[PDB]
Order: structure tokens, then C-alpha cells, then sequence
DNA sequence: CGATGAATCCGGTGCCGAGGCCGCTCAATTGGTCGTAGACAGCTCTAGCACCGCTTAAACGCACGTACGCGCTGTCCCCCGCGTTTTAACCGCCAAGGGGATTACTCCCTAGTCTCCAGGCACGTGTCAG
DNA sequence: CTGACACGTGCCTGGAGACTAGGGAGTAATCCCCTTGGCGGTTAAAACGCGGGGGACAGCGCGTACGTGCGTTTAAGCGGTGCTAGAGCTGTCTACGACCAATTGAGCGGCCTCGGCACCGGATTCATCG
């Protein structure tokens, strides 16, 4: 039951934390934004602090509608089949190419 | 007196007999071919609006419309490679009726 | 005279038709509206309606027929050509298959 | 090697804190982490990408409020209301 | 093998003719034109096939993503709770209650 | 005749045909009608009164072509395109 | 140069309190409940403004908005109290203002 | 002077700040733009405004503290009160967990 | 080793839509200013970027064991199949009148300019609330 | 705790009378297109009883694959410092959209014809359970 004693203060958490650090956050979005471009596009320091606001809470509530499908199947933990479905459900095209493109090549630094 | 519609241009842009076909049109095809042509130009001139207000301006001088555009195919994940295309023939027709001046 | 403006800028379709459309959603605070705004869509949008109409053309004699109904556009051809299908991703077009 | 690879900083802990911070599925099996990535990273090109355009078209080289929160609109997700 | 041929036939025979036919579809649509109001609205001779072409293109799309949640969840047949997960990972709740009066209490045209 | 109640205008053999136009599906179990007819009519309702109240706003009382148009563009129902 | 916004404007609403006290507030809620307002206005707003384009007329005032307010609400499918209390309001609002012409 | 807009319709928001909202978003076909419109918009939104405020104030005691905070607004009065929920849209409101 | 219901293809038919005319009546040029908007060189002061040292939370990898996904099998019940009976689209025809659509007109309520003063915006300040 | 919001103050320009022109919305008048409605005669489709079978739910066995505790890094993160790209406001000259005559042919609305597609009737692949 640690997980449940996890999950207990995650939401606690969640209402002055996030998920993902400010620097790991930081950086990708000035690596993305200086992609189809030659030049430092030379972020602010609130747009990164709205975009989090905006990303992480979206995919909460994807994660949080995919675990519900999971669960309505009998099957208590969750697999990535759950997600696709999910996506397809909600008529979000998708590019698979440029995905694995943009996550597997990269440095970012 | 006078009307709004497309259908004399709708069926006149093909050139017939391209092996012997003529293009031949249905009464139900007219009413698709012109609702795309109203879709495309109402939500892109929309997207072309809210960018130029946003910038601070008054004037839609066809700068306005290729950033809609570009936003309009990266929207959708649609790769450059059809929409390059199209920006190189509006601009190509722009300057035609531009320079005749 | 250069009443043909459709032979000044090369199109077919008449730009003043577009412009009037383009007009109908300037939420105020803009105005003006220089005319080579009409010019590049024109273009744009008489490229994309040649190409889907050449396509479907080729695709539905096929099947036979000398025409083009909703079944030839929505189904055959943009499941087909993709390409030009999601800029306007609601399809729900017409009385046509899948 | 290292090279800080992307993606990867989002860490599997990340994953593990947004599907443990419903509280309805306590699981996740190994096919999870590798969909998580690449579903986030094309939604972030797609809202940083027009935000980048809106704000190289009036002039300017830089990235203001403004320009994200109209991105987020026209990516289809809303915000604070 | 004798549903796959009706299907077979369905999918490309009948392209045309709707799945409820035209006279209970007008009987429905004045029937419903007329609640929460004090007059008879009338109606035009071709808002009808429109009301129509949009209703059951509208349903098609639904059952399609229900059946195809069905078979992703290692089921062959369709059940009534897989409509509900696409209604609500597609948020627009109804109010169960409507639909009910709508079915029941509602009895004429 | 003998029964005449709302729903059932709305054939059983409708719910057949629509869910077998698609070729996923082949069977469907006896709860399914219901979950059918209600999510319908409860589309229909408000697909109908919006396009009436848009009539009854501009004068008039037969509803027309462009107002149900209309009702079906603000209904999030996007028509041929 | 000076800025418009509702931030004291919101603090202005109804905090005397004898029965519950609490006139309380924070500068963390002022944006979510500035931004409330903002995002009713023009949600509004554009549909009463589509609304007036059927008629063919060029004029807004306690109509159109009105018939937007119904629609927002039977979209919603709102309890009818939430939206009969909103529009009575309003109808109280204007005939306050108009008493005086 | 009749500046005093609070006593003009009972109401405290200013109507004029209002108003320029509502000019922003006008497509060119329209303009006039009576200044009763302004009345009715601001008084549906006051009262909406006063109802959440005053529904959200008393529990966000009951946890502690006399403030107002993104999660004190989230929680209740939009879990609990969902009528003046649903009329927005979606919710994300802040970082006020779930 | 044949061979049911049919896997699709050939041979026409006539019944109303699509394409070729056929003048005409406004909608698209064409010239002619001109007064506001967009451009653009210069500048002044702001915040974004880049690096150092210390400390401690947090992501991280390994060993181990149990919770849980998956394949097997008996079942029994509920959905489909098929003939048959009941209903009710639906197409041809003739009324009947509601209400869409155009015109005259005239008076109200928005648009715009001229003049003023007090409400709202931008600083000190302390005392409690996260 | 320590710093942030509610209290207090000084100022200025934007919201207000106010008076006027000038056009758009309300409204009576008029006729003719089009919605609704009743009859009926074939005739297709939805509704219904019955039988056999396959598909959902449910136990058991199995084994591999997550969760957890623990030692070990490792970059998040603070506060400070300095350096400079570029947001932001101002002053000047002008190109190019706007509104107004005057002219003229191109496409909208009707008519006329002739084939395109819906339709049926006939000849047969694959197959198949004896």
C-alpha cells in the first residue's frame, strides 16, 4: 500500500509542485523552439512557467481519462494500447515519424 | 439581379480532354466544390484576422495570409512539402498582377 | 481595360467574388484590406480545388460514369489523397461511402 | 553516449508522478513510458512552433506572453477560467 | 456468413437510403420542434434531408469508435457500456434525465 | 398503431443497420437500444430548438436551410466540407 | 500611461458582512477571476454578433445578447433556474437603467 | 454627473470597461452597437461573478486560512456548483490539483 | 468426384438532368485626387543570458519476492436465423390558406464634436498570514 | 518567522452633459409561391415466434515482470556578479487604400435537345456436402 500512501500526498503535492523540473522544462522548450529556424529564438521568463501550467495539466487529464478506460477492460494496471485508443477516441491525429524523430535525435544542452 | 457562386469557374479550371474525358459534374458535386471553397476562405481569412489584430495593425496585405497559412498546415501536422509548394504559386501569381503595373 | 484580372494574375476565378468573403470577418479594428490579399488565396484555393477535381476525375471512371458525385469525393479519392483532406479534418461531407 | 538525449528528461519518475496522481490505477506496465514522450513532445512542437510565428511576424526576436497564450487557444486546449 | 454479406451489401449497395426512413424522421423532427414552446414552427422542404445528413453521419462516426473500443477490449460482440467511455472521454455529458422524458414521456406526431 | 410512444419511430432494425454499416461489429447485446435511442434525441433536441430560436429571432416562423445551417455549425457538428 | 483592467472592481463586489464576515482575498485568485470575466464577454459576444448576421440587421443591444444568454444556456443543458434567474436580472438591470431615459 | 455608473443599474462593475470588449470582437458588418447591450452583458456577469465568490469564500475557511486561492476557486464551488461550470467550457483553472 | 446459390459480366431501353444557346442589365475597369497609416532612423534603459561555490533533495540502479496478466476448459444462456403476418411508406392527385417577400415612409436613437472635474492609477507603510 | 496586502495620498485624463444631423428600423400593403392535408392502391419492411449454437463469465495453473528497500551518485537550486540584445518610444516623409464619376461587356436566367444512369433479363466461376 506505499503507492497508495504515494498517491495520498501526490495530489497535496500537486497543488504547489510539478511534475517535471524548471531547468529540464526550460531547456526542450528552447531546444524545440530553436528547431525549423537558424536562430535563438530567446524565450522570457513567464511564457516557460505558462506553458507548464498549460502542457502538464493536459496530460493529466489524459492519463487520468486512459486509466479509466483501463479500468472499465478488468484489468487493474495500464498499458500503453489504452493511450492509442484514447487518442483515436478524441480525433487527435497523430505523426509517428516526426515524433520518434524529435524524441529519439536531439541534445538539447 | 446578380449572385454569389462559383459554378461557371468550378467547371471551367480543368482542361477537358486530357485523353478524350471532358469532365462531366453532377447537380450534389457543385454543392461540396463550392462549401469547400467557403470553409478554406472563411477559417483561413479568420486565422489571417486574429494574427494581424494581434500585431497591431489595420491592412491584410497577403504577409498576414502566408503566416495563416503556415500556421494552418503545421496546425495539422501536414509536412511542408504541399504547402511550400502552394506558397510558391500564390506568390508567383501575386507579383503577375502586381507587376502589370 | 484589364477586366480579365483573372488573365492579369493568371487565375480563373474571379478575385472580387473572394474579397467579398474575405471581407465578411474583419472584426473591426483592421479595415483597409489591400486588395493583393485576394490575388494569393485565389491562387491557393484554385490550385487545391484543380487538384482534388483531377483526382477525382481520374479515380471515377474506374467504376465508369462521365461524373462526379459525393461518393466519388468523399470516399475513393480523399481517403486516397489524404493530403488535402485533414487542412479541412470535419469531412461529413455528403451521401458517400467510407 | 550522454549527450543528454532528448525525451529523456522526463524521466520515468515524471511518468510515474502523472499516472499515480489520479488516483483510480496504482500500474503501469513498460509499454507506457515510451508512448508518454511522444505524445508530449509533438502537442509542445505544435503550441511552441506557432507561437515562434506569431512573434517573428511583428517583428521582434523574442517570445512574450502574450504570443504563448495565444498559441495554447489555437492549439485547441484552454486555459484558466 | 450471412451478416457479412448483409454488411457487404449495406456498406456500398445503399449509399443513398437512410437507415430510418424519411416520413418518422419528419414525424420526430416537428414532434420535438414543438417541445418547450406555444406554437406550431412549420418547417421547409429541404431542412429535413439536411437535419437527416448530419444526425446520422453524426451517429456513424460514434458507433464506429464504440465497436472498435469493443474489439480493442478482446470482446467480439457490442455492449451498451462501450458507448458510455466514448461519451465521456468526448466530454458533452447528457442529463440522463432528458433523454428519458425524451424517449418516454414524449408520444406523438 | 397501438403504440405510439417517441423512441420506437426510431425502428429496432435502425441500431442493426447503423451498427453494421461499419465492418467491425457483427452482434450487439439487448442494452444497446436504450444507450441508442437516448443518445439521439438528446443530440436531436438541442440541434433542433437552436436552429427554432435562431428562426423565432429574425421574425418568421418556418425554419429555413441556413437556419439549421446554423444550428448544425454551433451544435459542434461540422457539415459538408 | 494608465492600464484598464477589473482588478479593484473585483474586490469591489459584495464583501460587508455582519452575519458571516470574511471580506477576504487574495492576489493569487485575482487572475482566474479576472480572466472569468474576460472569457464570458467574448464567448458571448461572438454568438449575440453571428446571431444579428441572420436578421441582416447591424445593431446589438438586449436582444441578440439575450437570445445568446438562451442559447449558451440550452447548449449547456443547464438547470432552468441557473439561466430564467440570469436573464430576470438582466431584465431588472435594464429597466433600472432605462427609468431615468 | 451620471459617471456614477454603480447607482445607474444598482450594479458596481463599470459598464464602459465592458463595452470596449464588446467593440473588439465585431465583424465589419455590424458596428452601432446600442449601449444597452453593455448593461445586460455586465449585470449577467456581476451576478456571476458575486455568486462564486460568495459560494467559495466559506469553504475555503473550513480548510484554514482566510483567503482566496486557484485551488480554493477549483475546488467546490466548481466540483460543487457545477452550473456555473459548465456555461465556460473546461475548467484549468491553475495549479490547484484535482 | 459432381455441383446448390450465385462471382460477376453482356444486351439492350427509355425517362428525365446536363450541356449548348440567347440575348441583356448591372458588376468589374478606368481615371482622379488626397489625407491617414505604415514605414523607419535614432535612442535610452531593461531584463535575458552565462558563470561560480555549497548544500541537500531526488532521480537512479540492483536483489528479491509476490501480485496479476494470460491460456484452458465446462457451461449455459442469450443472440441470430428463418418463415410469416401485420403495418404502413409512398407515389399520384387536388385543394386551401399561412406566411415569405417587396415597397413607402417617417421618426427615433446612434455617431461626433466641445468642454470639465472627480474617480481610478501609481507610490509609502505596517502588521499579520503562508 | 518575513514579506504581502489592505490602508492612506496625490494627481490627471477619460467618462460626462449636450447639442445636433442623418440614416436605419418599425410598420402597413400587396400578391403569389409553398406548406399542410386527405384519399387509396399496391407492396416492401418492420415486428414476432422458434430452434440450435457459440460467446461471455468464471474458476484454476503458471510464470515472468512490476513494486520496494537500500546505497550511490548528480544535477536542481540558491545568491551574487557582470555583459549586452533588443523592447520601447519619438520625429519625418510618402506610398497606396478610399471615395467618386463614366463606360461596357460577361455572366446570370430561360429555353431546347439528346444521351447517362437506373433497370431488368440472361449466361455463367466458386463451390460444395454429400
Amino acid at each position: 500500500t506505499t503507492a497508495k500512501r504515494l498517491s495520498k500526498k501526490e495530489q497535496k503535492l500537486s497543488s504547489t509542485k510539478t511534475t517535471v523540473r524548471r531547468a529540464p522544462f526550460g531547456r526542450i522548450v528552447r531546444t524545440i523552439a530553436s528547431l525549423s529556424s537558424a536562430d535563438s529564438m530567446r524565450f522570457s521568463a513567464n511564457a516557460v512557467d505558462l506553458l507548464q501550467q498549460g502542457i502538464e495539466l493536459y496530460m493529466l487529464d489524459l492519463m487520468k481519462n486512459a486509466a479509466l478506460a483501463a479500468k472499465q477492460a478488468k484489468r487493474m494496471t495500464l498499458m500503453g494500447k489504452d493511450i492509442d485508443l484514447i487518442q483515436t477516441a478524441n480525433h487527435e491525429m497523430i505523426d509517428e515519424a516526426h515524433a520518434a524523430k524529435l524524441a529519439n535525435t536531439s541534445s538539447a544542452g | 439581379k446578380n449572385y454569389d457562386s462559383f459554378a461557371t469557374f468550378i467547371a471551367k479550371l480543368v482542361g477537358p480532354n486530357g485523353k478524350g474525358r471532358k469532365p462531366g459534374f453532377s447537380a450534389k458535386g457543385m454543392e461540396v466544390l463550392e462549401s469547400i471553397v467557403k470553409s478554406l476562405a472563411t477559417e483561413m481569412t479568420i486565422v489571417a484576422n486574429e494574427l494581424a489584430k494581434h500585431q497591431g495593425r489595420q491592412t491584410l496585405g497577403a504577409g498576414d495570409f502566408r503566416t495563416a497559412l503556415a500556421v494552418r498546415g503545421s496546425l495539422i501536422a501536414r509536412e511542408p512539402a504541399t504547402v511550400k509548394a502552394l506558397t510558391e504559386m500564390g506568390e508567383k501569381a501575386v507579383l503577375k498582377y502586381q507587376s502589370s503595373l | 481595360n484589364v477586366k480579365r484580372a483573372n488573365e492579369r494574375a493568371g487565375l480563373k476565378l474571379p478575385p472580387g467574388r473572394i474579397q467579398k468573403i474575405i471581407k465578411a470577418n474583419q472584426t473591426t479594428d483592421v479595415g483597409r484590406s489591400s486588395p493583393t490579399a485576394s490575388v494569393f488565396l485565389t491562387a491557393v484555393i484554385e490550385d487545391i480545388v484543380k487538384e482534388i477535381i483531377k483526382g477525382a476525375d481520374k479515380k471515377s471512371e474506374e467504376r465508369g460514369r462521365i461524373r462526379i458525385s459525393p461518393q466519388d469525393i468523399l470516399k475513393y479519392l480523399t481517403e486516397n489523397g489524404e493530403a488535402y483532406m485533414h487542412i479541412l479534418g470535419d469531412a461529413f461531407v455528403s451521401h458517400g461511402g467510407v | 553516449k550522454h549527450i543528454k538525449n532528448l525525451g529523456e528528461e522526463i524521466g520515468n519518475s515524471a511518468v510515474r508522478k502523472t499516472v499515480l496522481r489520479t488516483g483510480v490505477v496504482f500500474r503501469l506496465d513498460k509499454t507506457v513510458r515510451p508512448k508518454f514522450h511522444k505524445v508530449m513532445l509533438s502537442k509542445l512542437y505544435e503550441a511552441v512552433n506557432i507561437a515562434k510565428l506569431a512573434a517573428k511576424h511583428s517583428g521582434r526576436s523574442t517570445i512574450q506572453p502574450k504570443d504563448v497564450r495565444l498559441g495554447l487557444k489555437l492549439a485547441s486546449i484552454k486555459l484558466l477560467a
